[PDB]
């Protein structure tokens, strides 16, 4: 009925988006991780002098 | 928020007197309360403190053994019982509400005061009165006997303003934080034992006596007071 | 001496079996569990039992050297007093636990409305005060005489008060409370045929009676015979083994009271597994 | 610690004390959860704040006992989404319309309404969250069931029913059928009551069952039951 | 008419699947294989927040990474000083059946909701010195599952009536309604730019919606069961979902599909909460098995475990500075890990 119209319109809208390849997106995620690794205080623990918790 | 004092008057030396403050418009029981006296000639002087829940009580060295601070939470009242009053006890007495948690602003609201007629950190004001004109910028300096910066990382320095004829009003708490309802023209800065309060684009209604107080430890100590006039 | 070696083996076994048990029970009930009314009793009982077990070495040393170990008056007046205080505090705490159980069975609505932790803390404090009052006699009268020995003075009144308040009243109270609980729960409109209550109550009362009855029997028998009579000579060492048997209850109590609860057993097992792993 | 640090510590301690007093005050209330299939008469039981919440709370007091009754009918999701929130109630009051065993008035296999009541009772009584929570089972509309069993037999929904069509026999058959859905009869009790809407014995029965539940909980928390 | 439209929907779904498969060039396993592993992460408990009396259902960090709010079934909202363990505020709730709580990214407001179907906004900075209820947002038909402040005056909520809602708090009316989910919406996650948000529901699908246009931009369907947890990658181009099929998943917005699966044979229980590390290299997930797992988000291997909750870990969050993690569990305790 009308729900069929709604789902058809939604599927048309979701089917017209531009998609980038998975390799590029994964490379971007890896790049973001490498660019911010040195300031993540859970991968490499900061010295206890700079630790607000103990 | 209203704090109304009552109980002042003329007392013969060596007598007794009772000051009572009524609080309205705020949760009285969750605030700590301070009694602060100001002589007719000099600036402010901290007298006493009672904590929320009537736990700790602090007295000034000049009133210990004679004064007694108490609170009646159901009636929302604060009491100061003074005995053996001397001629040095004549002053205007103010009641200050002050709440204490992470990020709070103590000494935010003051009462109108009642008039009665009968080691320690030293806070020094570099000037007592300076001339200013509207639309200009003025700097006021305060000096501490010892560093007011604490190991927890904040400086316990407070800036208050007393306009002519009214009670002191909080300007800056912790040396850097602007109080609620204060125009964004005041700025506190400095380091341990040296603090500056800067007013940019000043105008009327800013004239009055500026005070610097420490809250690092008790007894709480005020500055001499720097006066701004036209 | 068969009595001396029996007392030694009893004391050593109770120490080695109760110090870890009491330590574990106290640790689990004080550091992991929420503070309930049923937990205050266990905390205080475990504290008394732990103090008795930690005093057990001193007793073993006193038995090792045939007396004569404390060379001073203060130690003689002190250590026995502490031991006695802890033992009778444990007895009174057992009585309080039985009374609390009978009250929750008999007055469920009043307990639902007026049973909090502060009342339990106040009762425990009063129990400790009464135990100290019962202990004071030992401090007052335990003297040093000269071989050397510290011993004993209106002994008759001390023995009678100890028997009446440390044994007769608590024994009667626990027996009555547990008898009422088993029957009361048995004759209810919603009563369910069950045997856990009966067996648990019987085991608790029987262990208490077995541990604490020879002590008071020998206390009474000492006040009825001449010490120089050969019966008194026989009774002297069996009094020591009776004392050891009475002190044995401090290691049995953690299994009987704290470990019977499902929540406590589960939490203790979880903590033990976590620490072992 | 600075002066302000000390004052904040004292404030935290005051908050702690108030939290513990509030917890002591809240532990005094017997919390019951109302359940029942569609058109089971639980509304007439609850008559014997909320717009669409389906968390309707009724607080009352009987013989010095405080009761908080939670009706969750307005929530239209699966019970799995919120039933864990009620793990820890004193009891579950389950209402079943005794006189509704012929009409369908719901999605059903062929023709019944007591089938979904049995299914809901089986799902609730046999649940991970309500492992030891007791059930107080109310069998409402005894008179309508009386006339129905006079006019129609139990066989169309109880094929194994045997005996003459009497009120007591059919009612006891419903008793047994609902009470045998329990699979842990050694852990939790079922308190069943034929709702006498003409008397105040329904609230008295709930009081007696809750008193029994409280006693059993206290006794089995200390290993005595 | 219905048959033709069903067939058209089938063709459209098939074409979407074909485009996604054509877009799948290489997995995030072959091109991350040269990355050095993070190794063994060993986080220790630094703080234990005691004071809740019932189980904790939700927690949220403030943007200063020092204050946090927790919600418990004892009807209480407590603010904690993670540094001193001091409790700053205790807010009583009119309804004790709370399921979510949010901390405004200014510190002035908190939010909570639950089985009452109402999102209550509490003012934290009042002249009278006590926390008071600022507003009650009513209009959801089911229970409140999650809420997140966009701003001091805008809030987005998800509810068991299968819809999300953007509310203007100054008037108390929902400006936007987001529909399209078939099952109850359980979780909500805002993008760092707050232009978009992602929601997971019981239909085992996640949807990305444009807050301003109020429409579903994308749909992600990889999970086998209900999605309980959802979280954005710090970049904003990816998000992670946690389901009760004992699996976490990573979805890329621009690639429009799933990138990585975080699962283990030893793990059988479902995810309650997910969160990323500051750089997004570590993914933290809480489980019903009473602890949390730290995954290498890039290599999908388990880096560590945060075992410290006698009961199900219900909520977890990483600070804005990335210094510490907070876990709230059904055992009524909050633990902070460094
Ligand atoms: C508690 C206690 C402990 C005692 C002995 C001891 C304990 C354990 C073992 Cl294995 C061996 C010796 C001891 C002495 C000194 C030290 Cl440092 C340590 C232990 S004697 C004693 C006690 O109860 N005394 C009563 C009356 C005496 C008996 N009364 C009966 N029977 N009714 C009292 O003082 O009036």
């Amino acid at each position: 009925i009308a729900q069929a119209r709604k789902l058809v319109e939604q599927l048309k809208m979701e089917a017209n988006i531009d998609r980038i390849k998975v390799s590029k997106a994964a490379a971007d995620l890896m790049a973001y991780c490498e660019a911010h690794a040195k300031e993540d205080p859970l991968l490499t623990p900061v010295p206890a002098s700079e630790n607000p918790f103990r | 928020v209203q704090l109304v004092e009552s109980g002042g008057g003329l007392v013969q030396p060596g007598g007794s007197r009772k000051l009572s403050c009524s609080a309205s418009g705020f949760a009285f029981s969750s605030f700590g309360m301070h009694w602060v006296r100001q002589a007719p000639e000099k600036g402010l002087e901290w007298v006493a403190y009672i904590s929320s829940g009537s736990g700790t009580i602090y007295y000034a060295d000049t009133v210990k053994g004679r004064f007694t601070i108490s609170r009646d939470d159901p009636k929302n009242t604060l009491f100061l019982q003074m005995t053996s009053l001397r001629s040095e006890d004549t002053a205007m007495y103010y009641c200050v509400r002050s709440i204490y948690y992470y990020g709070s602003s103590p000494f935010d609201f003051w009462g109108q005061g009642t008039t009665l007629t009968v080691s320690d950190i030293v806070m020094t004001q570099a000037t007592s009165s300076v001339p200013v004109t509207p639309g200009e910028s003025v700097s006021i300096s305060c000096r501490s006997s010892k560093s007011l910066l604490h190991s927890n990382g904040n400086t316990y320095l407070y800036w208050f303003l007393q306009r002519p004829g009214q009670s002191p009003q909080l300007l800056i708490y912790r040396m850097s934080n602007l109080a609620s309802g204060v125009p964004d023209r005041f700025s506190g800065s400095g380091s341990g034992t040296a603090f500056t309060l800067t007013i940019s684009r000043l105008e009327a209604e800013d004239v009055g006596v500026y005070y610097c107080m420490q809250h690092l430890e008790y007894p709480l100590t005020f500055g001499a007071g720097t006066k701004l006039e036209l | 001496e068969p009595p001396v070696i029996l007392s030694m083996v009893i004391l050593s076994l109770t120490f080695l079996l109760g110090l870890p048990g009491n330590g574990l029970v106290l640790w689990v009930a004080g550091l992991k569990m929420q503070r309930t009314v049923n937990t205050i009793w266990f905390l205080h009982l475990t504290l008394a039992d732990l103090l008795c077990c930690l005093s057990l070495p001193f007793s073993l040393a006193h038995l090792a050297l045939q007396g004569q170990w404390p060379y001073g008056r203060f130690l003689c007046k002190l250590i026995p007093s502490i031991i006695v205080l802890n033992m009778f505090a444990s007895v009174f705490l057992l009585t309080a636990i039985s009374l609390d159980r009978c009250l929750v069975v008999f007055k469920p609505i009043w307990c639902q409305n007026h049973r909090n932790v502060g009342m339990a803390c106040s009762i425990c404090g009063c129990i400790w005060v009464v135990a100290f009052v019962m202990c004071i006699p030992v401090f007052v009268y335990r003297e040093i005489f000269t071989h050397n020995r510290c011993g004993y003075t209106p002994l008759v009144a001390i023995t009678i008060t100890r028997l009446v308040v440390g044994f007769l009243l608590p024994s009667v109270i626990m027996i009555a409370c547990y008898s009422f609980i088993v029957f009361r729960m048995q004759r209810g409109r919603f009563a369910k045929s069950q045997s856990k209550t009966f067996r648990v109550a019987v085991v608790v009362v029987a262990v208490f009676l077995v541990c604490w009855t020879p002590y008071h029997i020998f206390g009474v028998l000492s006040l009825l015979t001449d010490p120089e009579t050969p019966l008194g000579k026989t009774l002297m060492s069996w009094d020591h083994v009776c004392i050891a048997l009475a002190s044995a209850n401090s290691c049995f109590n953690p299994f009987l009271y704290a470990l019977l609860g499902k929540d406590f057993r589960k939490k203790a097992r979880q903590s033990i597994q976590g620490i072992l792993e | 610690l600075s002066a302000e640090d000390k004052a904040a510590v004292e404030r935290s301690k005051m908050i702690d004390r108030n939290l513990r007093e509030d917890g002591e005050k809240a532990a005094r209330e017997v919390k019951l959860l109302l359940l029942g299939a569609g058109e089971s008469g639980k509304s007439t039981i609850v008559k014997q704040r909320v717009k669409t919440t389906g968390i309707v709370e009724t607080h009352f007091t009987f013989k010095d006992l405080h009761f908080k009754m939670f009706d969750v009918g307005g929530q239209r999701s699966e019970r799995k989404k919120w039933i864990h929130c009620f793990e820890g109630v004193t009891a579950i009051i389950f209402c079943v319309a005794l006189s509704d065993y012929d009409l369908v008035l719901a999605e059903d296999e062929e023709m019944n309404r007591m089938h979904e009541s049995m299914k809901l009772f089986d799902s609730i009584c046999n649940n991970k969250w309500f492992t030891d929570t007791s059930i107080i089972l109310f069998l409402n509309k005894k008179d309508l069931f009386e006339e129905k069993i006079k006019k129609s037999p139990l066989t169309i929904c109880y094929p194994e029913y045997a005996g003459s069509n009497t009120y007591e026999e059919a009612a006891a058959y419903i008793q047994c059928q609902f009470e045998d859905l329990n699979k842990r009869k050694d852990t939790k009790e079922i308190y069943t009551h034929f709702t006498c809407a003409t008397d105040t014995k329904n609230v008295q029965f709930v009081f007696d069952a809750v008193t029994d539940v409280i006693i059993k909980n206290n006794l089995k928390d200390c290993g005595l039951f | 008419e219905l048959d033709q439209l069903r067939q058209e929907a089938e063709q459209l779904k098939n074409q979407i699947r074909d485009a996604r498969k054509a877009c799948a060039d290489a997995t995030l396993s072959q091109i991350t294989n040269n990355i050095d592993p993070v190794g063994r992460i060993q986080m220790r408990t630094r703080r234990t927040l005691r004071g809740h009396l019932a189980k904790i259902y939700a927690m949220h960090w403030g943007t200063d990474s020092r204050l946090l709010v927790s919600a418990s079934q004892d009807g209480k909202l407590i603010i904690w000083d993670s540094y001193t363990t001091n409790k700053v505020h205790a807010i009583p709730l009119r309804s004790s059946w709370v399921m979510t709580c949010a901390y405004a990214p200014s510190g002035n407001y908190v939010a909570c909701g639950g089985l009452d179907n109402i999102c209550s906004i509490y003012n934290l900075k009042t002249r009278e010195g006590n926390v008071r209820v600022s507003r009650e947002l009513a209009g959801h038909t089911g229970y409140l599952s999650c809420c997140r402040f966009l701003d001091d005056n805008q809030i987005v909520t998800s509810s068991g009536d299968t819809t999300c809602a953007l509310w203007d708090i100054e008037t108390g009316q929902q400006t936007t309604t987001f529909t399209g989910h078939t099952g109850d919406v359980m979780s909500l996650s805002l993008a760092p730019d707050t232009r978009l948000f992602v929601s997971g529901a019981c239909d085992a699908s996640a949807k990305l919606w444009d807050v301003r246009e109020g429409m579903c931009r994308q749909t992600f369907t990889g999970h086998e069961s209900d999605i309980n947890a959802i979280c954005f990658f710090p970049n904003g181009n990816a998000f992670a979902t946690g389901s009760d099929d004992a699996t976490c998943r990573l979805f890329d917005l621009r690639a429009d599909q799933e990138l990585m699966t975080y699962s283990h044979d030893n793990i059988i229980c479902g995810i309650t909460s997910v969160s990323f590390s500051k750089s997004g290299r570590l993914l933290l997930a809480g489980y019903d098995d009473f602890n949390c797992n730290v995954w290498d988000a890039l290599k999908a291997d388990r880096a560590g475990v945060l075992a410290g909750h006698d009961n199900r870990v219900s909520c977890l969050g990483v600070t804005d500075d990335g210094m510490a993690v907070a876990t709230g569990s059904w055992d009524s305790f909050l633990k902070i890990w460094n």
